[PDB]
């Protein structure tokens, strides 16, 4: 704080202020497609001959 | 042959200090006459106010 002699006024002081900020999201879209042709061939877990 | 800027009175000192300190010092306001340091050559009471005839800083009596 400002030493000031006892006689004379005053000394004034400024200040301060804001900011922002803003943000909007992205978007996300996976898919597959499912053919007879991925259903058909055999998974691994199941045995020889008839599945 | 030209007026130097130290010829042209502004303030009156508030409390004394020596060359490269700094002084507080009023601009404006009604004073005494006689309480003022002047110097010589400015003697009488109507050189005084023509020091300050247009200033905010007036130099009036005491009665």
């Amino acid at each position: 704080a400002p030493f000031v002699a006892p006689n004379v006024q005053g000394r004034v002081i400024k200040e301060s202020g804001y900011n922002t900020k803003t943000f909007k999201p992205a978007y996300v879209k996976p898919k597959h497609v499912i053919d007879p042709n991925m259903i058909i061939p055999r998974q691994p877990g199941e045995a020889l001959g008839t599945g | 042959e030209v007026p130097a800027p130290q010829s042209v009175a502004i303030g009156i000192a508030a409390q004394p200090a020596k060359s490269g300190q700094n002084v507080p010092y009023y601009i404006g306001g009604v004073f005494n006459h006689a309480a003022l340091g002047w110097h010589a050559s400015l003697d009488t009471l109507a050189k005084r106010q023509a020091v300050f005839d247009r200033t905010n800083i007036h130099i009036g009596n005491l009665y």
